[PDB]
């Protein structure tokens, strides 16, 4: 359970200050290590970099064959943040990193798939590299995530809260128009990095409150009396603090761009 | 030396989670997939999976790092 | 490394095991060197649920790295006792073991996950006389909306032989009550050379079930017509067995895998709570 999950104690911090510190220390000790010169990458083209390959990684996890469950795709991308929190992509090319995030990730959440079906999801010979690769950095991925592979998703949690909301919510009449928006806001969110800073019934929360705000229904009473928070307006506040954060953080989130993209996987080429 | 049975005291941060066997009176159930017949065989009830997810829920909600 | 090799423990299919110490903090560990599809699957299932379960009662994951799965060093486990003829089971020892058995397995049904093998020698202990679960490599989460050829056949309930994909913590319960019951025969309680004889020493056990006592039997896929039996009752297949006793039994064997009591149910009958009490571990008997 999440509440007592090493997610919770190791990979949950308190801001996103903690976050580039720890992205900038990676960087400054890859530096560090190489100097024992404009071929090496500032912290925020490496988040660039980083974005653009989660991106392949969703489309990678969209087109595989078999269908891929939405838990092993959440796992990968998971595991993807997590790995390059302490490590730079100069030492370690993203491009095979996220294919053994997906290839941990189907391993972990038990999709069991045979390694030829997944290099033949690859667009023979270079099938036979990338499994090579994979096999060489899988206990690589599995260090740095310091044995912690158990990935908390919020689909469950959304589907709970769905099934709340149709029982003890009924004034809201139908929680089931509250899926598009309320999905489509979910996975703008798992593009910023509030899955190493909320806890995933906070992000499903949020995403649910943002689908009936679109949708002009208000539903503080469902936090103020179906959820019991008026025995207690610090709690209240608190959760509205993180939501309001949750918004503004998926706000402020800055899509990667075509050139500036294409210049950065040139220099990083390069630093391979 | 007897023994005394306690429950466990597990703290969750967050709301708290109906009893299993209350979810069918409570109505949480008519929003659930029911159980096939094979499924009931085994023992796998659709009760089962609506607490599991209200417990997912429910789970570190009021919990900040 | 950190850890110096003292001495060979066992042989696995998956793993071998060694004794060895840590010289940090100067303790006594059990390290499992794991023996084109990568990291065994097995190692890594146990990794990922050992690292999120922390209870008295199951086995600790105390370190890895590259593999090697380092765990608390165990003395021995329930079946070296069972089969040992010196050693004399008292109902107050049975009651010790059972309890901590039970008090590990209502942690991990709590947070959703099926042991899936419990047998005598899966069960550890240490020299304290902590027991503790262990082999998580058939372990999984359940309550999702799974294969049936799961738990060792012996220890296996007859939903799983009829073929039952989804099911619940009863498929534990069933191995438990097995347990019980070769803590008071000393014996395997129903030692089947296969699967349909598995099924006809149950039901001549414990009687062929009707649709009262299992309501969907027939909807099993590999459910097929047996014998009918009455089934020897409990009170003389268990001699020496006090009548809470009898009904921890037979709530842990109903043939219906709903009805059959959980953990929890178990642990809060009067069997345990009635004179004598549970033999504290540090004086429970010792190979
Ligand atoms: N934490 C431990 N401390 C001390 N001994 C252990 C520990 N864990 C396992 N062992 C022992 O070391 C050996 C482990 O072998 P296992 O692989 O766990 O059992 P196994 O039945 O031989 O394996 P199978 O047939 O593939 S299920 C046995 O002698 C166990 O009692
Ligand atoms: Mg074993």
């Amino acid at each position: 359970m999440y509440h007592n999950s090493s997610q919770k104690r190791h990979w949950t911090f308190s801001s996103e200050e903690q976050l580039a510190r720890l992205r900038a220390d990676a960087n400054r000790k890859f530096r560090c290590k190489a100097v024992a010169d404009p071929v090496f990458l500032e912290p925020h083209e490496e988040m660039t970099l980083c974005k653009y390959y989660e991106k392949r990684l969703l489309e990678f996890c969209s087109v595989f064959k078999p269908a891929m469950p939405r838990s092993v795709v959440g796992t990968a991308c998971m595991y993807f943040k997590r790995f390059y929190l302490n490590n730079s992509v100069m030492e370690y090319h993203p491009r095979i990193i996220m294919l053994t995030c997906a290839f941990l990730a189907c391993k972990v959440d038990e999709f069991n798939v045979s390694s030829p079906q997944f290099v033949g999801n690859l667009r023979p010979l270079g099938q036979e590299k990338a499994l090579e690769q994979i096999l060489e950095y899988e206990l690589l991925l599995i260090q740095q995530l310091n044995f912690h592979l158990i990935v908390h998703n919020p689909y469950r949690p959304f589907e709970g809260f769905l099934i709340d909301l149709k029982t003890r919510y009924p004034i809201l009449e139908n929680p089931e128009i509250l899926r598009k928006t309320a999905d489509d806001f979910l996975n703008r969110i798992a593009l910023t990095d509030a899955y190493l800073l909320y806890t995933p019934s906070q992000i499903a929360l949020t995403a649910i409150l943002s689908s009936a705000s679109r949708a002009g229904i208000t539903m503080e009473s469902y936090l103020s009396e179906s959820l019991m928070l008026k025995e207690n307006r610090t709690c209240l506040s608190q959760l509205l603090d993180i939501m309001k954060s949750m918004r503004n953080l998926v706000k402020k989130y800055e899509p990667p761009r075509s050139e500036e993209v294409a210049v950065l996987k040139q220099k990083l080429e390069r630093c391979h | 030396a007897l023994y005394e049975y306690q429950p466990l005291q597990i703290e969750t941060y967050g709301p708290h989670v109906p009893e299993l066997e209350m979810l069918g009176r409570l109505g949480y159930l008519n929003h659930v997939r029911a159980a096939s017949p094979q499924d009931l065989a085994g023992g796998y009830t659709s009760s089962l999976a609506c607490h599991r997810a209200l417990q997912d829920a429910f789970s570190g909600l009021f919990w900040q790092p | 490394k950190r850890y110096e090799k003292l001495d060979f423990l066992g042989e696995g299919q998956f793993a071998t095991v060694y004794k060895a110490r840590d010289k940090n903090t100067n303790q006594i560990v059990a390290i499992k060197k794991i023996k084109k599809d990568g990291i065994n699957r097995t190692a890594l299932r146990e990794i990922k649920l050992l690292q999120e379960l922390s209870h008295p009662n199951i086995i600790g994951l105390l370190d890895a790295f590259g593999i090697s799965l380092v765990f608390d060093f165990m003395e021995t486990n329930l079946e070296v006792i069972i089969k040992d003829n010196s050693l004399v089971l008292t109902p107050s020892h049975i009651k010790a073991y059972m309890l901590m058995t039970l008090q590990g397995l209502e942690y991990l049904h709590q947070h959703w996950i099926l042991h899936r093998d419990l047998k005598p020698n899966n069960l550890l202990l240490d020299e304290n006389g902590v027991l503790k679960l262990a082999d998580f490599g058939l372990a999984k989460s359940f309550g999702s909306p799974y294969t049936h050829q799961v738990v060792t056949r012996w220890y296996r309930a007859p939903e799983l032989l009829f073929g039952a994909r989804m099911y619940g913590v009863g498929v534990d319960m069933w191995a438990v009550g097995c347990i019980l019951a070769e803590l008071l025969l000393r014996v395997p309680f129903l030692p089947g050379d296969s699967d349909l004889d598995q099924l006809t020493r149950i039901f001549e056990t414990l009687g062929t079930p009707t649709e009262e006592q299992w309501p969907d039997m027939c909807s099993l896929p590999d459910y097929v017509t047996f014998k009918s039996f009455p089934g020897i009752p409990l009170h003389h297949i268990f001699s020496a067995a006090g009548d809470d006793l009898l009904d921890l039994i037979q709530g842990l064997f109903l043939f219906n895998p709903c009805a059959r009591i959980t953990a929890t149910q178990a642990l809060k009958m009067k069997y345990f709570s009635n004179r004598p009490g549970p033999t504290p571990g540090c004086q429970l008997p010792r190979p």
